[PDB]
């Protein structure tokens, strides 16, 4: 089989061995247009636990004619056009009533369970559930059970949106299907072997206690919880009182009486997930309570200690919460002694590598900081200096909700520790390489100097400070309000001090304008419409008179988001400094802006709409009326 | 041995490539022409690569084509001096600022 | 016992593929050259102190 | 070395040679003697790449006799003395 | 067949040398949506009927630079004609490059 | 609110707590939802204060509040002040249908 | 799944490279606490499983000192730090036996009361 | 002096890991197939024939009490590169093996049928899995843990001696 | 007191000590080819610690550390680092897509 | 069907990839490209459905290109169309190239 | 300037006096400005001046990255200059907080600069 000249391309045999792969390797590798077909379709939000919704167990020629049409209608709906389900939902609210409930819910809610639906036609059908439920007013058991199994894994879905459209129909359901009706379909649920059924309807079930009122509701959980039949009975029944008391927030209190029969007696379990769980349900109506409670958790306050004085592990993690959280609504007397206790354990769990215990230790720190006890002194010797290195690890800066919590609870120690002291432990991470560290310790700056003041600080953390933020300024990547508002929540509170500080800042802004990047160039004017007001307090008008130029120049920029920051910085310069000495002057100005309210966008309009105003306000003799008539257009 | 030559048919299809570049529209914007010549000219000596050596008229309509176009930025302004042109206006990259237009029309041509 | 998970014929080390392999053929329409003439424009940056090495170098 | 950074060998600096080493017998010595200083002093340097470009450059030279063979006589081959 | 023979691992040290050679460049093995590409087939005949269907010239119809690569570079041009007019200071006595007030002509950047 | 109609105002005993509007509802009555002549603050509830709900703008209840909210003179001409809790809490058919269309 | 959770977040926003990486935070670090195991697996076995990632120098596994069973965590340090960085990131929410286990860096302090069980688990690890 | 300590470690394998690899989905499986395992007839399909010049593979189950009614049961050996021999019984079990028999000596995985490829060539073999009561091939007792040759015709016994054998299988070279 | 101090630290050190990695702590670190090859002549004729290595082809990796002698040989990974060569070759290819695709 | 589309569409794509104002005819393509990213499912059943039943078609506008010797002509298909015409002439070469349908000779062939 | 190999191997060697061209800019100003090719000179003695060795041994780190037989500095590309000045840079902070004690994250970015440039 000899070749007539040679080979120059690859061997031939080569390439089939080759096309053969990408059938191998590329029916596992979700090409493009896989991707985005399955992207589409709801599941990928979620993660393997609340898959489990699919896991849940569900259960003429005249009048043939309407069994058509409400699966017509409920078509239109789901997928139509927007003039078309218009005018199919006008026709289920009025007529909902003639079909069949039977009719309705037996081919409505079976939708809802399949594994096809996109977000946008799931709310859909919601919103006709919640659009029926709410006339017919009579509505038998079997669907009871049916639309908590469809509206109820809702309330434990990723975003609030849906979650609230969740709430929305079980408190809707509530008052149509009676108290009698409901409280029969969670007995046989409650006692369920399945977690995440058990985990659905503690949420459902309390959601129907704040509809109809807690005392309702009340005896039904002193079944469940006091329960000796099943251990998973009181578990799931002393859940049921968290979620009435986030939900009825403050209002738990008055009813914390009878609620307290639940969570005392089921606490003494053997099985430590049911100790574990009231220990928390404690924490939750100890919050919510505040001040008043007290005198209902005294008889509770006793085993907690018995249990952290010996079982450590996640025990401890669990009843400290629950001491932590008591501590703030103790007498003076007391509430002194029972810290000192607890800031031994902590001094002793700082180096604990658990997440749960961390999300304990923050609390009471937090809620130690208002006892009278600790003194500022032993905070900074101690507890201050093996809090900043702990906790502030970039590994906490990266995740949201460990985040919010390490901030508040830097803020609140600024109030025992000085302005000064935490300050100067912040400097690390703002100069930080990584990004998103820089971050917090910035929202942990613009918070604390917002409460205490600058006035603090000794000179020199006040150069230091300012060092730290330009920097941690012109490293940003991200666009974000917190630097911004950081960088002005500093300056107002120092402001004359502010003056020698200002020289080399403003050379940096004249610096960044002349970048290339067009987000540095917004950086660099958001950054002067807040200086402006320092600025003219430390009483340079040759220096703003200068910024005002170079704002002009620049004002034919082609980048909307940049052109219109600069024009904000422009309007508070001119409405601080006076007009008759503004540099540009303004009858040079007002004909440049005419042509940039054609600009589109908003950025833009906006900012102008609001320059031009102005100029109508404090200056209008300057632009010939013809001119204010070509704006007018 | 394979001796080479370009088709008299494909060096018409440059030339008038050319021709159309010209007239094109948006023509006269300095460095779009020269952008327009670059590309064409890379496709021509990157396809025929060797065989442009031994053809003549490829060569004189080379020559004729770069003057044209230098002619079309000279007559954009207003001159024809050589002494407000020098050669980097024409041949320094579009990094420093010229039109980085590629010049292979200089050579000597054999005659 | 335990089956291996197959790895397809000769491997191949990292660096073929996180070097961007072909990425100059994403290319303009009309753009002669696929590198800027001046690393200080592709740099993206110059020099940007780290306070935490020289920390710890320094102690 | 013009040649050898030009990444593949081409006719081009061949036939400038050949055209150059005919004009007068000092451009005879030239090569000549920089086809000694190449495979003594300065093989040393370069990479198997460089060696494939001036195999070729070589060859051209030789085998067209412009070089011609007998400067190959510097050419031995030992386990001993070879690089 | 030597890395399949002694199942070794194929180091790109090796092969880095050749990376930019090779008329389909080998370098086109290792793009990323060469999985994807696999499967276009008939694509010089859909170039060169792209001259009916589409009015624009794409002067390149002999190459798609996906499968085959780019097959040119004229990267070194750049700098040698930089050199033949006289390097970069010569050719910035013929600019306002000084009237800018800019140091260092280094990081120009023209707005595109 | 006046021209949405799903939405369901509190109307419970107010408190002393003022409530507070975002930048975006800033400068408007709660009850005629009118951008002029504002006369009295509101006042909330406490079971519309406690945690992160209290912060929330009176109207739309989702964006952070910053200034207080006062009642338009003619609200308080008619009364409508003293009625209960202005303070809307559902997030309401409008809003939510604009979210899921865009995603 | 808490540290898994960083990592997307982290390399979303191309921190590539330890420097900027929270795993810098330990660099003196190398054993590696192994978290939620099944109670069946030994020490062998979960010398199994960690070698892909590296050369492990020693292992512990904790097992109540009575009846002598896992515990169900383990620490395990590799001979080049790197491996932890490598074990930690890519093997973290993996199932083994229907429970994913979680890895993260430690600081191991040793106990006395295991001394012969250092020797006992070195010469295997020693063999080699 | 009585023991170092009460503890120690183990360093031997968990059933565990090794099962996650192989299931029949109740238990792990012995025997991963070799590189070369490869089906009869895409090995056929490499050698291009349509069926009538193929080679063809049954397995038939003679009950070694009486043959004369002819095959008991006719395993097609051309679909899959391996065959697994086990226990199903009929009269409660669980079925793990390709290839089942109603007899209460032979184990869950007993001797397994694997074709390969060496140098070109399709070569079925056999071996014992050491199930606990051996195999034999020829009527000759076979050794466990090496794959033996199969060659057209030979029979199969599922236990070491006579005693317990009811069963015949038979491997085919199919031809003509 | 001093001597307890004393203690306390060597402790200390050696609790750091065993802690640390051993190739960092010996450390020091982290053509030929072509010519060997390239060659007529040579016709004619594993781990940095010297623990046991592996055998077969392993995965790639981000270090390239090889695994040890002791790996069975599945794939066991959340799929990250394969992601991360996803972002690295991105982010390596959108430098060059950057400048390439410009215009003007 | 999904790879066979991701090439198609890039194919299309790739013309207004370059183009700066953009006329009506243009913008209705560019929607109808971005809603097959969108939906391919359903984009692959509006294609194969088209695949069966539709024997009529729209008209084609002509123009000519002028090459100043040749003038050449241009159709110009209607965009629902051309996705059609896309997919089925990918599909078409895939399955020919991969049934050996045309011999070597033939040749604006995809190796050379 | 003394502490450079060429240099020293002219000034130790030379019996007479005697007047010695060099280029210290070796071929840089190619692609670089007199000004920063100026600006990066200062900064390679200043290094050289303070740490000596440990700044040589950054310079003379790989081999392959030869000095020519005419030139002075060794021959980088330009992205092995951008980081040797990050070094060259780095010794200079270092050594500083070494002879003052001052933990270096102490400092105010002026005076960062300023160390650099004197
Ligand atoms: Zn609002
Ligand atoms: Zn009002
Ligand atoms: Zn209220």
């Amino acid at each position: 089989s000899h070749q007539l000249g040679g080979q120059y391309s690859i061997p031939q045999d080569l390439r089939e061995n080759l096309q053969k792969e990408a059938a191998r390797i590329g029916e596992n590798e979700k090409d493009v247009l896989q991707e985005k077909m399955e992207t589409r379709t709801v599941q990928n939000r979620e993660d393997s636990y609340h898959k489990r919704r699919f896991d849940m167990k569900f259960e003429l020629n005249k009048d043939e004619k309407k069994e058509r049409t409400l699966s017509m209608l409920l078509l239109k709906i789901k997928n139509g056009n927007t003039a078309s389900r218009r005018t199919s939902m006008r026709i289920l609210t009025d007529k909902a009533v003639t079909f069949g409930p039977e009719m309705i819910f037996n081919r409505l809610l079976p939708i809802l369970l399949d594994r096809s639906l996109e977000d946008q036609e799931r709310h859909l059908m919601i919103k006709t559930i919640d659009r029926v439920l709410y006339q017919l007013g009579d509505l038998t058991k079997p669907y009871v059970h049916k639309i908590l199994v469809v509206a109820a894994p809702l309330l434990i879905d990723e975003d609030p949106m849906v979650r609230s459209t969740g709430q929305e129909i079980i408190t809707n359901l509530s008052t149509v299907a009676g108290l009698k009706t409901i409280l029969t379909v969670m007995r046989p649920d409650i006692e369920n072997e399945d977690e995440y059924v058990r985990n659905v309807t503690s949420r459902a079930a309390a959601v129907v206690a704040k509809a109809l009122g807690v005392n309702q509701l009340l005896p039904f959980i002193n079944a469940a919880c006091h329960s000796r039949k099943s251990w998973k009975a009181r578990h799931t029944g002393i859940k049921i009182v968290q979620q009435i008391g986030i939900l009825l927030g403050i209002g738990v209190l008055n009813h914390l009486t009878g609620l307290m029969s639940c969570i005392k007696d089921c606490l003494m379990d053997d099985h430590v997930p049911v100790r574990i769980v009231t220990a928390h349900t404690l924490s939750t109506l100890a919050e919510n309570s505040y001040p008043y409670g007290i005198e209902v958790f005294n008889v509770v306050l006793e085993p907690l200690w018995k249990g952290i004085r010996s079982h450590r592990g996640k025990v401890l993690s669990s009843f400290l919460k629950a001491v932590g959280s008591m501590i703030p609504l103790m007498d003076p007397e007391y509430a002194g002694y029972y810290t000192t206790e607890a800031m031994r354990i902590i001094r002793r769990e700082f180096d604990s590598p658990d997440d749960e215990m961390k999300k304990t230790i923050l609390l009471v720190l937090q809620k130690c900081s208002a006892v009278e006890s600790i003194t500022p002194k032993f905070l900074r010797e101690e507890i201050a200096p093996e809090f900043f290195q702990k906790f502030w690890v970039r590994r906490v800066a990266l995740d949201r909700p460990l985040n919010k919590v390490v901030t508040y609870t830097t803020v609140t120690l600024a109030k025992k520790l000085g302005c000064s002291y935490t300050i100067d432990k912040l400097l690390t991470p703002l100069r930080d390489e990584a990004e998103p560290f820089r971050t917090m310790a910035v929202h942990a700056v613009t918070r604390t100097v917002n409460l205490l003041g600058t006035a603090d600080l000794d000179e020199r953390l006040e150069t230091r400070l300012i060092d730290a933020l330009l920097i941690a300024f012109q490293e940003q990547t991200n666009s974000d309000s917190i630097i911004f508002k950081g960088f002005g929540a500093v300056t107002v509170s120092l402001d004359i001090r502010m003056k020698p500080f200002l020289a080399p800042i403003v050379s940096t802004i004249l610096n960044h304008l002349k970048h290339k990047t067009p987000l540095v160039r917004q950086h660099a004017a958001d950054l002067c419409a807040i200086l402006i007001p320092v600025i003219k307090n430390c009483h340079e008008f040759e220096m703003l008179n200068k910024l005002n130029i170079i704002l002009y120049e620049s004002l034919g920029e082609v980048y909307p988001e940049v052109l219109g920051s600069i024009i904000n910085a422009m309007y508070c310069i001119t409405s601080v400094m006076d007009l008759d000495k503004l540099q540009p002057p303004i009858n040079q100005i007002l004909p440049t802006l005419t042509p940039i309210l054609r600009n589109k966008h908003r950025k833009v309009e906006v900012n102008t709409i609001k320059f031009v105003g102005l100029i109508g306000k404090l200056a209008p003799t300057y632009a010939p009326p013809k001119e204010w008539m070509r704006i007018c257009f | 041995k394979a001796y080479l030559k370009v088709s008299e048919e494909e060096i018409k299809k440059f030339d008038s490539r050319i021709r159309g570049i010209l007239m094109a529209s948006g023509s006269t914007t300095f460095t779009k022409v020269a952008a327009k010549w670059n590309t064409s000219l890379i496709s021509l000596f990157t396809y025929f690569r060797e065989a442009i050596v031994a053809t003549e008229p490829l060569l004189d309509i080379l020559v004729k084509g770069e003057t044209r176009i230098q002619n079309r930025v000279k007559l954009g302004l207003n001159s024809k001096m050589p002494t407000r042109f020098p050669p980097a206006v024409f041949y320094t990259p579009k990094e420093l600022g010229g039109l980085g237009m590629i010049s292979a029309s200089h050579i000597l041509i054999p005659a | 016992a335990a089956k291996r998970s197959e790895q397809p014929d000769l491997q191949y080390d990292s660096r073929f593929f996180t070097r961007g392999a072909n990425a100059s053929a994403k290319r303009h329409e009309d753009q002669v050259y696929d590198n800027p003439l001046f690393v200080q424009q592709d740099i993206e940056s110059i020099y940007k102190t780290n306070y935490e090495k020289l920390d710890e170098a320094v102690n | 070395k013009s040649s050898l950074q030009e990444s593949t060998f081409s006719k081009f600096y061949s036939i400038l040679s050949e055209r150059m080493i005919t004009f007068h017998r000092s451009w005879q010595t030239a090569y000549n003697e920089t086809f000694e200083q190449n495979y003594t002093q300065d093989i040393e340097d370069y990479e198997t790449d460089q060696l494939r470009i001036l195999g070729k450059f070589w060859g051209h030279l030789i085998s067209y006799e412009f070089l011609p063979m007998d400067c190959l006589k510097i050419i031995k081959l030992t386990e001993e003395e070879s690089c | 067949q030597e890395a399949i023979q002694q199942n070794r691992r194929l180091a790109f040290e090796e092969l880095e040398g050749s990376w930019d050679r090779g008329i389909p460049r080998i370098s086109t093995l290792f793009q990323r949506d060469r999985h994807t590409l696999a499967y276009d087939r008939g694509h010089r005949i859909r170039r060169e009927f792209k001259q009916y269907s589409l009015e624009r010239n794409s002067p390149f119809w002999w190459t798609n630079s996906h499968h085959d690569g780019k097959l040119w570079n004229l990267n070194a041009y750049r700098t040698d004609v930089i050199q033949a007019l006289g390097g970069i200071e010569t050719i910035l006595e013929h600019t306002l490059f000084k009237g800018t007030g800019f140091n260092s002509w280094e990081g120009l950047f023209w707005e595109k | 609110s006046r021209h949405q109609f799903d939405l369901i105002m509190c109307l419970k005993q107010p408190g002393v707590q003022t409530g507070l509007l975002c930048e975006k509802c800033d400068g408007k009555c709660p009850i005629c939802d009118s951008y002029v002549r504002p006369k009295r603050k509101v006042r909330v509830c406490e079971n519309c204060s406690f945690g992160k709900q209290a912060k929330n703008c009176i109207i739309c209840n989702l964006n952070v509040g910053v200034n207080d909210a006062f009642y338009c003179w003619e609200c308080c001409r008619l009364g409508k002040d003293k009625d209960g809790c202005p303070r809307i809490l559902n997030l309401g058919s409008n809003r939510l249908d604009r979210h899921f269309e865009k995603k | 799944n808490k540290i898994q959770q960083i990592n997307d977040k982290e390399l979303q926003s191309g921190i590539l490279s330890p420097h900027q990486s929270w795993h810098n935070e330990y660099k003196d670090n190398a054993y590696i606490y192994i978290g939620n195991l099944n109670r069946e697996l030994t020490e062998g076995d979960i010398l199994t499983v960690f070698s892909e990632y590296g050369v492990p120098v020693d292992v512990i596994l904790s097992r109540d000192e009575n009846t002598g069973e896992s515990q169900g965590f383990a620490y395990l340090k590799y001979e080049d730090q790197r491996s932890t960085i490598l074990a930690v990131d890519n093997l973290n929410g993996f199932k083994i036996g229907g429970r994913a286990l979680k890895i993260d860096h430690t600081f191991y302090r040793p106990k006395r009361s295991l001394q012969k069980y250092y020797e006992a688990v070195k010469e295997e690890l020693d063999r080699d | 002096k009585s023991q170092y300590i009460d503890i120690m470690p183990d360093f031997s394998p968990s059933g565990l890991l090794e099962l996650e690899s192989n299931n029949k989905e109740g238990i792990a499986l012995k025997h991963v197939e070799p590189q070369d395992a490869i089906s009869p007839d895409n090995y056929m399909d490499m050698l291009g024939l349509e069926a009538r010049d193929r080679t063809m593979y049954e397995l038939v189950i003679y009950r070694k009490n009486d043959k004369d009614k002819g095959p008991w049961k006719r395993y097609d050996l051309n679909g899959r590169s391996c065959y697994l021999v086990g226990r199903e019984l009929g009269h409660t079990e669980i079925v793990v093996a390709d290839i089942g028999i109603p007899e209460e000596t032979s184990s869950k995985q007993h001797c397994v049928i694997q074709f390969r490829n060496v140098r070109g060539i399709l070569k079925c073999y056999v071996m014992d899995l050491d199930s606990s009561n051996g195999t034999c091939l020829n009527n000759v007792v076979i050794p466990g843990a090496r794959y033996i040759e199969l060659r057209s015709g030979d029979v199969l016994t599922l236990s070491e001696f006579e005693e317990d054998n009811d069963y015949e299988l038979i491997f085919m070279n199919v031809h003509h | 007191s001093k001597y307890e101090d004393e203690k306390a630290a060597e402790r200390e050190q050696y609790l750091k000590n065993l802690n640390m990695g051993d190739v960092q702590k010996l450390g020091i670190n982290v053509t030929a080819s072509s010519l060997t090859i390239e060659d007529p002549a040579i016709t004619f004729t594993t781990s940095l610690l010297g623990r046991k290595l592996y055998d077969k082809p392993a995965p790639e990796n981000r270090f390239a550390i090889m695994p040890g002698s002791r790996w069975d040989g599945v794939h066991r990974s959340n799929g990250f680092e394969e992601k991360w060569f996803a972002k690295q070759n991105e982010i390596n290819e959108k430098k060059v897509q950057s400048y390439t695709l410009q215009e003007d | 069907d999904t790879k066979i589309l991701v090439l198609a569409l890039e194919d299309l794509k790739d013309v207004y990839a370059s183009k700066v104002r953009l006329n009506a005819s243009e913008r209705e393509e560019l929607a109808l490209i971005e809603e097959a990213y969108d939906n391919p499912h359903d984009t692959l059943n509006r294609i194969k459905k088209y695949l069966l039943t539709q024997r009529v078609f729209k008209p084609v506008d002509i123009t000519m290109m002028e090459n100043y010797q040749n003038i050449s002509p241009v159709y110009s298909v209607d965009p629902l169309e051309k996705i059609t015409d896309a997919y089925l002439d990918q599909y078409l070469w895939y399955e020919a190239d991969q049934r050996k349908l045309f011999p070597n000779w033939i040749k604006p062939s995809d190796s050379e | 300037a003394m502490s450079i190999d060429k240099l020293s191997d002219v000034v130790m060697k030379a019996t007479e006096p005697q007047m010695v061209l060099f280029n210290i800019y070796d071929d840089w100003l190619d692609r670089i400005s007199s000004y920063t090719a100026f600006s990066r000179l200062t900064l390679l003695l200043r290094a050289l001046k303070t740490n000596e060795e440990s700044a040589k041994m950054i310079l003379l780190s790989d081999p392959t990255i030869t000095i020519k037989s005419y030139h002075l500095w060794p021959s980088f590309t330009d992205e092995q200059w951008i980081t040797i000045e990050s070094q060259m840079r780095d010794l200079i902070l270092t050594e500083y907080g070494r002879k003052y004690n001052v933990n270096i994250s102490a400092l105010t970015q002026t005076e960062i600069k300023d160390i650099i440039l004197g």
